């Protein structure tokens, strides 16, 4: 059930994880910084986050309740 | 009431994990799902739900005395052919790179080959 994705496409493999602070931890110490902050930042780019970041708790909310009616 | 089309994005995001054979990525409450690329890029999804888009985001690391002209130039490539473009963020002073798909274009395939562009877009700056 692995963590490490491998996506395919045009004759190269990349291998994909999720962004926590522990895979952070395993880039190069000096890459680590510039990282971290791209990370912080990145939900606040685009216009509207308020708006956008109500609509996303909102859905995650609802796939919440979904999984409940399975169990 | 919440928009449950708006829920495209995951279903989208829950298929490619599928195909990447992992155990699924999600969006956080802000709509991202933050990634590293092979020990070595930062890339982020973005929702934007109300202008009907994903965003792919990356972290540019081109060097110091690359020129901004050269920056500038490559400004345009979205343009020039449709591929990823990079910009300043004055905030955090760190370069990105981006590309927007819209909702009616996406799918697996696609965003997959969305993702692969964005990477070796990032990796041809770092290294020029």
């Amino acid at each position: 059930l692995k963590a490490n994705g491998q996506l395919e496409v045009d004759g190269k493999r990349y291998e994909i994880r999720a962004a926590d602070d522990g895979t952070i931890s395993v880039l190069r110490p000096e890459q680590q910084s510039k990282a971290k902050s791209f990370f912080k930042g990145a939900s606040q780019l685009i216009g509207g986050s308020s708006q956008r970041a109500q609509i996303a708790q909102a859905l995650n909310e609802k796939v919440a309740s979904a999984r409940t009616v399975l169990h | 009431p919440v928009d449950m089309s708006n829920l495209f994005y995951k279903t989208l995001l829950d298929d490619f994990s599928r195909s990447l054979e992992m155990q699924p990525l999600v969006f956080d409450d802000h709509g991202t799902c933050n990634m590293i690329i092979d020990n070595t890029f930062a890339l982020t999804l973005s929702c934007d739900y109300a202008r009907e888009r994903l965003l792919l985001i990356g972290l540019l690391e081109p060097h110091k005395d690359i020129p901004q002209q050269c920056l500038l130039a490559g400004a345009l490539n979205p343009l020039l052919n449709a591929g990823p473009g990079l910009g300043l963020d004055e905030k955090s002073g760190l370069y990105h790179a981006y590309q927007s798909i819209p909702r009616e274009k996406l799918s697996v395939p696609t965003l997959k080959r969305e993702m692969a562009g964005l990477l070796e877009w990032m990796r041809g700056w770092r290294e020029a």
